[PDB]
């Protein structure tokens, strides 16, 4: 979204975009290349916007948009959840079998490049224990609630 | 030991009472102590940041 205003021929032996005293107009956008090719800016000038933004509207966008009262305390209970920690572990091993494998190979190929000529979002830490996170946060959410519905619900 | 504890003599027959418990045991009754116990896993993996 963009907004503009049409300037005059009267000054064209004067400065075009009569600006002054400030130093917020190198922000916001420098004139792009595909909008000076038309009018910019000897037409017409560029004008910035930035918007009324408050509160008791910011909040009721925000809660009322995303929410889930309810949803806080479910399940999804076990026949997906457990069979989920068997969806990962699997390829972890396989993945594991990989972390092996550069590991003890571990010769002076001059191991800085050695490193960084086969970056390929791969093995050694990248498809590494970002699978454990997804293990960890998934069954820790899941076993805590289930004790909460315990305590709770007599 | 008729007069310290029981064992009294009755019709040729010593009487003991029962010593046994009665294991009142739920063993679910570990459910706060055990969400507890799985809050300090997930804290001492982060918050050292």
């Amino acid at each position: 979204i963009d907004a503009f205003r049409l300037i005059n021929a009267n000054m064209m032996v004067l400065g075009h975009e009569p600006r002054q005293t400030t130093s917020n107009l190198g922000h916001l956008n420098k004139p792009s290349i595909q909008a000076l090719i038309h009018g910019l800016n000897r037409h017409y000038y560029s004008i910035t916007i930035n918007y009324r933004k408050n509160e008791l509207e910011q909040k009721m966008l925000l809660n009322l948009h995303k929410k889930s009262w309810m949803e806080g305390l479910t399940l999804q209970d076990y026949s997906e959840h457990c069979k989920h920690n068997e969806s990962v572990v699997k390829e972890m091993l396989e993945l594991a079998k990989n972390y092996n494998k550069a590991v003890e190979e571990e010769d002076k190929m001059t191991p800085e490049q050695l490193a960084i000529k086969n970056v390929g979002k791969q093995d050694p830490k990248r498809h590494l224990e970002e699978h454990v996170d997804v293990l960890m946060t998934s069954n820790i959410v899941q076993c805590l609630a289930a004790m909460l519905d315990t305590v709770v619900f007599k | 030991y008729a007069k310290k504890r029981g064992w009294v003599l009755g019709p040729n027959n010593y009487y003991s009472f029962a010593s046994q418990q009665q294991k009142p045991e739920d063993t679910t009754i570990p459910s706060t102590e055990l969400a507890k116990q799985v809050i300090e896993y997930a804290r001492q993996l982060e918050m050292i940041v």
